[PDB]
């Protein structure tokens, strides 16, 4: 089960920090993952982050764009755009790792989506 | 300043012969047999792997009954044993034990592999055995021996230990009791408090403390008491080399390596440990069922036993036999039948301690008494309970066992012919 | 022309001992474990496969305080220190270590093959892992010790290296730094310049440069400050034969064959490899716990500690051990899981150096003071900044570690003992 932030409207220019908090198994074992799908169109990767010593890779297109946090105390992961356009507009997902260290074998549970509209 | 006891402890001319009838030890090699609901010890843990401590009682040479006591003056001075020989003697034959685990943690074979192995379940643990690293080694002091291993140090109160979190290690000194393990080819560690696993070494060190004698540390000691004399030898190779299941505690940096893909992709462990091996054990390198002659200590403590006591440290892995003997739950079918017979596991040890002594005498002057009393003032106070009743060790009582006809002794003729007069 | 050191430095009487309370190394044994995000050290990389390189620093013989001074006069001479013992302590207990890595380039076993090996397709690594070539050595001089390996040349200014061509091999001295690593089998070279692959060798000296002591380089030394005296023991056997994945760098001659057909018409990789293996460790081989008396060497610097220095290089790996400790993520479960524990590796090395000093006294003639001025003009400009901090070494401070009293320690009262008076 994995619950994420509510709807955001930001000016442009402005920033959003947006939480994942996972629950129903042992956080400190895993990585997050992160997506974005713009409307009516396809699926996007992020990253990944690695809580523990906040490792994380990047995908180059979201490299000054985005940067991930995570609090290991109550096991949530966050992520925060910076410099909002237009083209930020879109729901953003979160998704666990099938196992544990390794991200391979797909993402087994996703978020249910935290919308966001930059006007 | 500390001084030879060369300088203050008289030589006489008299000396007494002491052994041990025959000392004999039997019991499981691996853990203690016990009571389910109890925690009585029905049969003990014996193993070739512990560390024997003797507990040696001497009589008081001051309370002692000698034919003649002219040799003395009991209103200046003292008396005090000086232990001069030692023979341990050892009895069953020469042989190699083994010990293993039933869920040991083993991932893969790593010593040599033809393709990736798979992917780790859930406990992919196998039933391993092996034979430990030969160990031989005699220590003599009238203290008791010290060991060092290492155990879980104290946490800096700082970032709050996550659950998982490597544990930090601290070289822990320790007296060494009887019956404490020796390190066995996986170092001197405490595995119960640095491996929650209880699956990484074999059932009989599993749950225990392998130690290892702080030579330097007994050595550099001022006085040097728990300590006058010792051999050691020992030795190890590795017969397998393996990898750990379990989950990465510590990543491998991507700078030493170039990421994979397919099968290559995911990591195996790099959690590598290898299988000891003691090789083949042999008479010609025996260190036991030989004579020791003590007559020039590297310490200051030249073999004087202060507290009438002695301690005779030994562990000899050369004897390590396990015999199993099964039972046979009915004695009629004459088709085998696994289920019809009880398999068991016992390990004999036996010892034979023998000792020359050297009667000794101390004039209590002012210099003398202010030394021995910095050194150690229950000497003064217990001439004219227990100190380590919270240790273990073998004890033996040799009040009874004083002789002064070497002659009538094997380590008696040996100490004789040896120093002619 | 040079000359014996017994030429210009007179001998006192005076002799001091000194040494380290007890060194303690614990850390990673392949590589150090740091912040990602940061490059700070968390825990450090130890390994009884490095070299440990011990900087002295002794007290200046010329601002010391002795009791007496009329030993000599400070007019027309100075003091300098003269190492004459030394007692190089370990205190683990003997053991073998064992490196890998989780993708070596390993393609088929060529000891021994039923039929000829498949195709090599892409990353045929596997997870291997080895007992390194078992070494013991030690150096001590007044200068760091220098060792030599193979690294990249520099290229001749003609045929424009072609991406892949072989790259050139040059013998390159350097100045062995604490931490370096020791050849384990594979020789002394560079790997990381090397070895473009990163898989070729076990992660612990996968990016590193193993290095061998330029033993001819030093003992050829003018002056010979650089080791004045040595023991090194080294042995290994090969355990495996393999062959390695990746292209022909240089293709074989078909002069040496006749061409195959079927599944022989393409030629294996005939780049074999060989797994080291030192074999068993004993403690009758050992090298260390035995005082060394440097009195006469074969260098012309007998033992003179210049600019109050000494350098004390060793390697052991009779005591490498690596000891697993896994920590539970959770203490409910009773049913093993991989996941629900953290596997770790740890290594630990124990020192305790000890020395025995003579002091020494130099006339300042017109001489000497050329000589002494051209071998080192720092010499006599300290008489009456830090050159190597490029360089980094275990640091040792002595200089409130002298004590007159030999008798109060284990290698002073050798040392007595063995000099007599």
């Amino acid at each position: 089960q994995l619950q994420q932030s509510g709807a955001e409207l930001v000016r442009p220019g402005s920033s959003v920090k947006i939480s994942c908090k996972a629950s129903g198994y042992a956080f400190s074992s895993y990585w997050m993952n992160w997506v974005k799908q713009r409307p009516g169109q396809g699926l996007e990767w992020i990253g990944q982050i690695y809580p523990g010593d906040g490792a994380t890779n990047y995908n180059g297109k979201f490299k000054g764009k985005a940067t991930l946090t995570a609090d290991k105390s109550s096991s949530t992961a966050f992520m925060q755009i910076s410099s909002l356009t237009s083209e930020d507009s879109a729901v953003y997902f979160c998704a666990r790792p099938y196992r544990y260290d390794g991200g391979v074998y797909a993402m087994d549970y996703w978020g249910q989506g935290t919308s966001v509209t930059v006007s | 300043a500390v001084v030879s006891t060369d300088e203050y402890v008289a030589r006489t001319n008299i000396y007494y012969h002491a052994g041990t009838s025959r000392l004999l030890a039997v019991g499981h090699p691996y853990f203690p047999i016990k009571k389910p609901n109890n925690n009585k010890i029905l049969v003990p843990k014996v193993s070739g792997l512990q560390y024997r401590v003797f507990r040696i009682h001497l009589p008081d040479p001051n309370k002692f009954g000698f034919p003649d006591t002219s040799f003395y003056n009991p209103d200046t001075q003292r008396l005090v044993w000086a232990c001069v020989g030692v023979e341990v003697g050892r009895g069953q034959p020469l042989g190699v034990g083994i010990s293993g685990h039933p869920l040991l943690n083993k991932l893969d074979d790593t010593e040599n592999a033809s393709a990736y192995a798979a992917n780790a379940g859930v406990d992919n643990r196998e039933c391993i055995s092996m034979d430990y690293k030969q160990t031989q080694l005699c220590l003599i002091g009238c203290k008791p021996p010290i060991g060092e291993h290492w155990g879980k140090g104290s946490p800096c109160t700082q970032v709050a230990v996550q659950p998982g979190d490597c544990p930090p290690l601290e070289l822990i000194n320790t007296v060494i009791q009887d019956g404490d393990m020796v390190d066995t080819g996986f170092g001197a560690m405490d595995f119960t408090t640095l491996q929650a696993n209880k699956s990484e070494v074999p059932l009989d060190i599993c749950t225990s403390i392998c130690k290892y004698p702080d030579y330097i540390k007994m050595v550099s000691e001022p006085y040097g008491d728990s300590l006058f004399f010792y051999l050691r030898r020992e030795q190890m190779f590795v017969r397998h080399l393996f990898n750990r299941a379990g989950t990465v505690g510590e990543n491998v940096p991507d700078d030493l390596y170039i990421k994979g893909s397919g099968s290559t992709a995911n990591l195996a462990s790099s959690n590598y440990f290898p299988t000891p091996s003691g090789s083949m054990v042999t008479s010609d390198a025996q260190i036991f069922n030989k004579p020791y002659w003590l007559q020039r200590a590297q310490g200051h403590n030249n073999g004087i036993c202060w507290g009438n006591q002695l301690f005779v440290t030994v562990v000899d892995t050369t004897r390590s036999t396990n015999m199993s003997l099964c039972a046979a739950i009915s004695t009629s079918e004459t088709t085998y039948k696994n289920t019809n017979f009880k398999e068991y596991l016992r390990h004999g040890e036996e010892y034979d301690l023998q000792f020359i002594f050297q009667l000794c005498k101390i004039t209590l002057t002012a210099d003398v008494m202010t030394y021995i009393h910095s050194m150690n003032s229950t000497i003064l106070e217990d001439w004219n309970e227990d100190p380590l009743k919270k240790y273990t060790f073998w004890e033996v009582n040799l009040k009874e066992k004083f002789s002064a006809d070497l002659d009538q002794f094997p380590l008696g003729r040996k100490f004789l012919l040896q120093l002619g007069l």
